[PDB]
């Protein structure tokens, strides 16, 4: 069979002529599927088994089954990623390997009730949620600042003020810091076919902020498209949990101040503008410290401005180096 | 290390005073002022 030999290198030549192809978009994966067990691919060999929460930058359009993308690790190369449907089709095969995949138990009952798999045993059902294996993510992971207390307060606005100042000087020509004053808590990947398309509807959502909530989502989306570092520092982010399920999936930087006693004298020295809500700062840290450590992407517990700055700057260039 | 960290935030323009404070603050932490005062 000489047909396979020509098509095997047909992709090899197409994806090698232009090693500066623009990144069309990026996708995220969270399914433990082995691409080497199933010997089926445009280029035979050993495919890359990108694990959960690994970004793949799909920059080409081959067909409806497999797509070409690059990973976000250092020394990334050109790889292939099958379609989500294809993954849905091949995930259904995973339960096919068992003796039974529907209702009928095989507990010494064969030949009496065949019970072929009905539409309830296929992917047609489970449409109430039907969470897709693949989710839309921006070109690069946005970075937002949380902690060591609730945003908008004196110290918390002060800690980010010095931190964001360092990024623009160190990353001049590669970064863009923006400020958005609109809410972001109510932002899910699938809530309606067209949320608030018309503002003249005059309904429960027409007069709300949803008319402009969706507009800024593309603004962050278009900011990442221009190949630059984006910074989101809104007043509506106070915990990584609520933003861990949106489309953005950003980077969370943690500036933990270790013992809660420190925070106290940090706010006590400010002025009379602080003790009007002095006590809530403790529960502001308390409601934020209980989050599991693995949710945070980086930790900055250092007590010096300089050491924490170089700690974060070193991580961003690695992200910058990997995605280039 | 935290009182000066928030003080470093005050030195950033969002007045000539903050420019004045910023220059003098880094002047102390210069490794030359320390040897000058030692001398």
């Amino acid at each position: 069979e000489s047909a396979r030999r020509e098509v095997e290198s047909q992709a090899q030549q197409q994806l090698e002529r232009a090693k500066h192809k623009p990144v069309a978009f990026a996708v995220r994966t969270n399914v433990s599927y082995c691409g080497v067990l199933d010997e089926e691919c445009p280029v035979q060999g050993s495919g890359v088994n990108f694990e959960a929460k690994d970004f793949l930058h799909i920059k080409e359009k081959y067909s409806n089954d497999w797509w070409i993308g690059r990973l976000v690790k250092e020394g990334g190369d050109i790889a292939f990623i099958p379609s989500p449907q294809r993954l849905e089709s091949i995930r259904l095969k995973q339960e096919q390997k068992a003796r039974r995949s529907g209702n009928p138990s095989s507990l010494s009952d064969i030949g009496n009730r065949r019970s072929p798999p009905p539409s309830l045993a296929k992917q047609k059902q489970k449409q109430a949620e039907h969470v897709p294996p693949y989710d839309v993510v921006p070109s690069m992971r946005p970075v937002v600042l949380v902690g060591p207390s609730l945003k908008g307060y004196e110290v918390t606005d002060m800690m980010q003020k010095a931190l964001f100042d360092f990024l623009k000087h160190r990353f001049d020509g590669r970064i863009s810091i923006t400020r958005v004053t609109a809410d972001l808590s109510l932002a899910k990947r699938s809530v309606l076919n067209n949320p608030g398309k018309r503002t003249i509807i005059e309904r429960s959502s027409a007069r709300s902020s949803i008319a402009e909530v969706q507009s800024e989502i593309e603004r962050i989306f278009e900011l990442a498209k221009s190949l630059q570092l984006v910074v989101l520092d809104a007043d509506t982010i106070n915990h990584p949990a609520q933003l861990a399920k949106t489309s953005l999936a950003p980077i969370i930087v943690f500036v933990k101040v270790s013992s809660p006693k420190v925070l106290q004298r940090l706010i006590r020295s400010r002025g009379k503008s602080q003790m009007k809500h002095l006590t809530v700062q403790m529960m502001a840290y308390d409601k934020l410290v209980q989050c599991p450590p693995e949710s945070f992407d980086v930790i900055l517990d250092e007590n010096q401005l300089e050491d924490a700055c170089e700690h974060l700057a070193e991580y961003l260039e690695v992200y910058w180096r990997a995605t280039h | 290390g935290y009182l000066d960290w928030i003080t470093q935030a005050e030195d950033i323009d969002p007045r000539w005073n903050r420019f004045c404070r910023r220059k003098c603050r880094a002047a102390v932490k210069s490794n030359v002022f320390y040897w000058l005062v030692i001398f």
